[PDB]
């Protein structure tokens, strides 16, 4: 508000906690547009004569400073805190279900998304094995025991289960040709507490 | 037997339990217990109906070969019901007893666990469908069918003097040469006397549906306490000898008391509080002799009430009468009998049982079991079951029939008791509800005879009454109520009817059928006999249930169906 929005701006996740819906790309097109009607004033006085080089300024810059300061900071939460949420329900599988939605890319977060995916994978490939097995982690954690049915499960969202179905329908009563691979994915993101 | 096919039981499987019942959870908790035990993953169902059955099995057309289904089965020659069924394992474990014979039969994909003192339909199959009478199954005199097709040579074969088996008696002729079709239809019909004495006439209920899974998991060593009261509980049900037959009790008193006293792992350190194994006494069916006062629970209950009739004052006064040689205070009668003050609430079975004796009351007192968990305090034998049945809550939300089930399965454990005293309060309220329609439809004179039975029929929608179980309790707190006191000795014995209207189902005018007084051991015509007028005009009727003694209707189209019904 003078630089307090954040609060408002990780506003768009106060639902979203569990029992989310999706989600949005909120908070940057205003807000950015200060970036650019700044640095004119900030760069006013650039270089010139206008004092000769005395104590006056001296605020002015800081004043500059202080508006970046906040900018740049308030945007690595921003993005940081998005990227930790992500990660943790892709704790909960990998890239095999992605995003609830897709469509709240902050557009850079392109690079973003793609790039913890990727660099996590390179540490994956490392992991594992030399050669890297990206081993098993967080999910289906049956001890030996079967191999091919479905089971009951508690109304998901999100139609991500691409794996060697023709279709399950995961959902509750995704019920259907399901092997193991097929059903490799989700654990605690809101389904099987109950089968 | 399967000591030797349990140990099949490894690969993949699909355990159903099908439509509601206390021995269907009952029977299946202690499976899933049993089978996450030798690390197997499975697959446990609710079940809507016999179409929810098939569609779920049509949603697993896999080849789940270790395929599981109990409390059901008499339905179809099931291959017919479940085609691509190939050779692969089903399980029957089902009390509906009067089942198929191609089922038992086709010694492929069942289980016939067939063991009972009634050898009474070894033929049932050798004529029916062994034999036939103007049939295709055959050959003719042209060059053109000069193959020899499945030759039973019975019936089922040819009857123009073509049947090379069939060698009882003389081959060209009897009397003629189709006296093949005479001699057949003889057998066939003077033994359909036999076949419509079988599932024509009458149903029944036969033995459990999970004592006999007590005994399997017994064999491999478990004494669980908790199964033992799981099992009691499924026939704690049905031990309502009046509802569907236990017959057993006096010999179980041998059985289940063998199974767990002489077994006595503790004999001199169990003063502890978890879970204290089990003990058992002798008490009764009044309803909720604990958790209430006993002037409201001595009126709710339909056998302590008919035999001195309450819903009029003078049963009352009559109560007072017998509570002053009981002598307990009306205070103490209207304070929870827990919360009465203790020699009084010791002493209170222990004086009722003696001096009933000789008032007009015989058949209250039972034997069973409680316990504890810990310190809280001390459950009771079936104030589970009248918990459950209360759970069986039909709400609009859609989600709210199979949510109960899961939930009503989620009760059951020692953990879940917030809700089971949630279950108890829901079940009180309609047990005075009950009450509460039956004064105003006895004496409103809402017993419609209309000839060879009692008949009632009903307006709107209750959601007690949208669901029939508690339809069936109405209609068996009512018959005892008029039967009592409207009649001489000769017309107490006549069975009885009820409709049931379902506002949310569009006009469907649902029924149940129910039997006259006393007769324990014989039971239902309404097996099939309801079917009757479905031949003779039939309209809409159905048979979804694999309880037999139900169906539903249109709103409106039962009347004339009613007055073909009339016998």
């Amino acid at each position: 508000m003078f630089g307090e929005k954040a609060f408002d701006l990780l506003k768009e996740l106060e639902r979203s906690s569990q029992t989310i819906p999706a989600f949005d790309d909120d908070g940057v097109r205003q807000v950015l547009e200060e970036i650019k009607a700044i640095f004119e004033e900030n760069v006013a006085q650039a270089s010139s004569y206008n004092a000769s080089g005395d104590r006056s300024l001296w605020p002015l810059l800081n004043f500059r400073h202080a508006a970046l300061q906040r900018n740049k900071r308030c945007l690595l939460a921003y993005l940081y805190e998005r990227c930790r949420r992500i990660k943790a329900l892709r704790w909960e599988f990998g890239p095999i279900i992605p995003g609830d939605i897709k469509q709240a890319l902050c557009e850079p977060e392109v690079t973003f998304f793609n790039n913890y995916s990727k660099s996590l994978a390179a540490y994956m490939c490392s992991a594992g094995y030399n050669q890297g097995l990206p081993i098993d982690l967080t999910n289906n954690l049956r001890p030996p025991k079967s191999l091919y049915i479905e089971v009951r499960c508690m109304e998901d969202y999100g139609k991500f289960e691409l794996d060697d179905g023709e279709v399950i329908h995961l959902k509750k009563n995704s019920q259907h040709y399901l092997p193991r691979a097929q059903v490799e994915s989700l654990v605690r993101q809101g389904i099987l507490h109950h089968i | 037997l399967r000591n030797d096919f349990y140990r099949q039981l490894v690969g993949k499987r699909i355990l159903i339990v099908v439509n509601y019942d206390i021995d269907a959870i009952c029977a299946s908790r202690i499976l899933q217990a049993l089978f996450k035990y030798d690390h197997m993953l499975y697959t446990v169902v609710p079940i809507m109906g016999v179409t929810g059955l098939k569609r779920a099995y049509g949603e697993h057309q896999g080849d789940v070969k270790y395929v599981v289904l109990v409390n059901c089965g008499g339905c179809v020659d099931i291959v017919e019901l479940l085609q691509p069924s190939d050779d692969v394992t089903f399980f029957i474990c089902d009390s509906h007893r009067p089942l198929d014979v191609c089922n038992i039969y086709s010694d492929r994909q069942v289980c016939i666990l067939g063991d009972a003192s009634l050898e009474e339909n070894i033929p049932a199959f050798e004529t029916i469908f062994y034999d036939s009478e103007g049939e295709d199954e055959d050959e003719d005199e042209s060059s053109d069918t000069e193959q020899q097709h499945d030759d039973s040579g019975a019936g089922e074969s040819d009857q123009e003097d073509q049947a090379p088996r069939s060698r009882k008696l003389s081959r060209l002729e009897r009397h003629e040469q189709r006296i093949l079709k005479q001699r057949a239809r003889r057998q066939w019909e003077s033994e359909r006397d036999r076949i419509m004495f079988e599932y024509t006439q009458f149903s029944y209920y036969g033995r459990s549906a999970a004592l006999m899974v007590f005994e399997l998991a017994w064999k491999l060593s478990k004494d669980n306490m908790d199964l033992l009261w799981w099992a009691i509980v499924g026939i704690t049900e049905q031990l309502l000898l009046g509802k569907i037959e236990s017959g057993a009790y006096t010999l179980e008193l041998e059985q289940i008391q063998s199974h767990v006293s002489r077994l006595t792992n503790k004999t001199n350190d169990q003063n502890t509080m978890s879970a204290s194994k089990i003990t058992f006494e002798n008490d009764l069916h009044l309803v909720l002799y604990r958790h209430w006062p006993v002037t409201e629970s001595m009126r709710y209950s339909r056998y302590s009430s008919c035999q001195l009739k309450l819903w009029t004052l003078r049963g009352e006064k009559r109560l007072h009468e017998l509570l002053l040689e009981m002598g307990l205070p009306l205070v103490h009668a209207r304070q929870t009998y827990g919360a009465m003050d203790l020699v009084l609430r010791k002493e209170f079975f222990s004086m009722v049982e003696r001096l009933a004796e000789k008032y007009d009351i015989a058949d209250i007192v039972y034997g069973t079991f409680t316990l504890s968990y810990g310190y809280r305090s001390r459950y009771a034998a079936a104030d589970y079951v009248y918990a459950l049945l209360a759970i069986m809550e039909s709400v609009k939300k859609h989600k709210t029939p199979e949510d109960c089930f899961l939930e009503a399965s989620d009760a059951l454990s020692r953990q879940h008791k917030q809700l089971l005293s949630a279950g108890i309060d829901q079940a009180k309220l309609l047990h005075a509800a009950v009450f509460r329609q039956v004064q105003s439809s006895l004496e409103a004179r809402q017993v419609h005879s209309a000839g060879s039975f009692f008949y009632y029929v009903l307006q709107e929608e209750h959601a007690f009454f949208s669901y029939p179980y508690a339809l069936g309790l109405l209609a068996r707190f009512l018959l005892r109520g008029h039967v009592a006191t409207s009649r001489a000795r000769q017309a107490s014995d006549l069975p009885l009817i009820a409709s049931c209207p379902l506002n949310a189902s569009e006009g469907m005018c649902l029924l149940v059928g129910i039997v006259p007084v006393r007769e324990d051991s014989p039971r239902n015509f309404f097996g099939k006999a309801f079917e009757q007028a479905a031949q003779k005009s039939g309209v809409a009727l159905l048979q979804d249930f694999f309880e037999p003694a139900v169906v539903q209707l249109r709103q409106s189209d039962l009347t004339r169906f009613l007055d073909s019904l009339t016998v």
